This record gives structure tokens, C-alpha cells and sequence, in this order.
């Protein structure tokens, strides 16, 4: 998959 | 010091010749509408920010809590509607695509504005606050019913020292397709999971033939989002970011322009 974060 | 360009010159002679226009859009235009995003200057819900209810595990612990959450930003939408950036790029839209140019804009948002203000290709990528997913058989529905369930109803008070509805999970949103009845979540796409493969493609497509890339009211920290600009940008393509702060993206693009999209972009995309 290709997955969501945040930095 | 090594800031981009803040020449609206510069810019439109970008603009004027652009046949193929991408335009990534953040929390700051929905922002700009007034609507919470509860992340950055965007507030909190309780005691909590979006990276703390937007999770898989969150879900999971505490469902009707995440319900609430998420039945609070769709009800507070019925006094939220679109602003002078939403329409400043619908009407762009119509306007060049007379000419048989493109623009299209990838949102990060969930709150529908853009739609709303009549944007035509619009590519969703974190899902809809008015769309549920069923957690057994997967089936996708639009749902804007006000209650979304009855359960809910005066629910999601955004106050500190709420306390939890604590809703059985029987009687939140439930699938009603034939010989489901599975629990119901939003169609949202949470820190954690990955984004739909089908619209990642349709992405790349567009990143890959575009002439010229807006980056609107995006804080550049979510991702993968924040990186589809600086794709663009590498391969020489012209990036203006229109954002009312600096961010850790800024430095690699063509041009910073600062202030609310609303003001910017009217003039920008004329
Ligand atoms: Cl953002
Ligand atoms: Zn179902």
C-alpha cells in the first residue's frame, strides 16, 4: 500500500 | 537566503500558457470556510487533534467516541459553504476548459467545499466526510442524513470535559444492504492506512503531464500528499505554493505567495 502519516 | 519568487508577473506568464494544470489543495481552504480541521492552528476537538481520532486503533478502543468526532464535522457543515479560492479555481476550471485546457484539483480536504462550488475534476484522495464504508462487507455509500443515526443526535459537542456518549455499537451507523447490517465507519482515509491504489494511479497521471502545479493552503506534513509537489517540481516544472506561512516544502518550488488563497488566488487564476 501507500500510507497516510503525518511529520 | 534561498526563498522563491513572490512575483505575480512571474507567475502569470507561467499561467497563460499552461495546457495541463494541477492544483493540490489543503486544510488552510477549508480553513479559510470556517470549517475545523483540528490539526496546526485548526483547533482541537476535546482534548484531541485528528492524528489522535483519525486512526485505525482509535476505531477500534473507542467507535462511538470516532463517531461522534466525525458526526460533529459533518453537522457543522450546514453553516460552512465555499470561498473566494474554491471559486477562484471552479471558475478557472470552466473558464480554460472552453479553451480545452485542464485543470484539476487534488484535495486533501474530506468536507466536499470544492464539489460545492462546482469543480468538475476533483480527485479526493482522503475520502468524504459524507461517505461511509461498511467494516464487514466494504460497500461505499453517500450518506448526508442529518442525524447520521438517531444515537447521535445532539452528540460530538466539541467542549473540553465532554463526556462520552459511549453509544453501543449496535446502534451506530449500520450497513443496510441485504444480509449485512455490519457497523458503518467513514469513508475517510486515517493516519495509518493507505490511500486507494485506483486514485494514486489517476495521481501520478496527472502529476506526470502537467505544465504548471498549485499547492493551496497545505501545510506540507501530510503524507503521502506532501510530496506529490516536489515530484513535480523535479522534473522543472513550475510550483507556486499559495499558503498564508512557510512551510518545509516552500524551498523547493518556483514561487511563495502569501495570505488567504481567497485573496490570492482571485488574482492568481483571473
Ligand atoms: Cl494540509
Ligand atoms: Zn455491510
Amino acid at each position: 500500500a501507500v500510507t497516510k502519516y503525518t511529520s | 537566503s534561498a526563498r522563491p519568487s513572490s512575483s505575480m508577473a512571474d507567475f502569470r506568464k507561467f499561467f497563460a500558457k499552461a495546457k495541463h494544470i494541477v492544483i493540490i489543495s489543503g486544510a488552510g481552504v477549508s480553513a479559510e470556510s470556517g470549517v475545523p480541521t483540528f490539526r496546526g492552528a485548526g483547533g482541537y476537538w476535546r482534548k484531541w487533534q485528528a492524528q489522535d481520532l483519525a486512526t485505525p486503533l482509535a476505531f477500534a478502543h473507542n467507535p462511538s467516541r470516532v463517531w461522534e468526532f466525525y458526526h460533529y464535522r459533518r453537522e457543522v457543515m450546514g453553516s460552512k459553504e465555499p470561498n473566494a479560492g474554491h471559486r477562484a479555481i471552479a471558475e478557472c476550471e470552466t473558464r480554460l476548459g472552453k479553451q480545452g485546457r485542464r485543470v484539476v484539483v487534488i484535495t486533501q480536504n474530506i468536507d466536499e467545499l470544492h464539489r460545492k462550488a462546482g469543480t468538475k475534476n476533483l480527485l479526493e484522495i482522503h475520502g468524504s466526510l459524507f461517505k461511509t464504508r461498511c467494516t464487514s462487507c466494504g460497500v461505499v455509500a453517500e450518506n448526508y442524513k442529518s442525524p447520521i443515526c438517531p444515537a447521535l443526535s445532539g452528540k460530538g459537542a466539541p467542549e473540553p470535559g465532554t463526556q462520552d456518549a459511549s453509544i453501543p455499537v449496535e446502534k451506530l451507523p449500520r450497513c443496510e444492504e441485504a444480509g449485512c447490517g455490519g457497523l458503518l465507519r467513514p469513508h475517510v482515509v486515517w493516519f495509518g492506512e493507505n490511500l486507494d491504489p485506483a486514485i494514486l494511479e489517476e495521481v501520478d497521471r496527472e502529476l506526470a503531464h502537467c505544465d504548471l502545479c498549485l499547492v493551496v493552503g497545505t501545510s506540507s506534513v501530510v503524507y503521502p500528499a506532501a510530496m506529490f509537489a516536489p515530484q513535480v517540481a523535479a522534473r522543472g516544472v513550475p510550483v507556486a505554493e499559495f499558503n498564508t506561512e512557510t512551510t518545509p516544502a516552500t524551498n523547493r518550488f518556483r514561487f511563495h505567495f502569501q495570505g488567504p488563497c481567497g485573496t490570492t488566488l482571485p488574482e492568481a487564476l483571473a
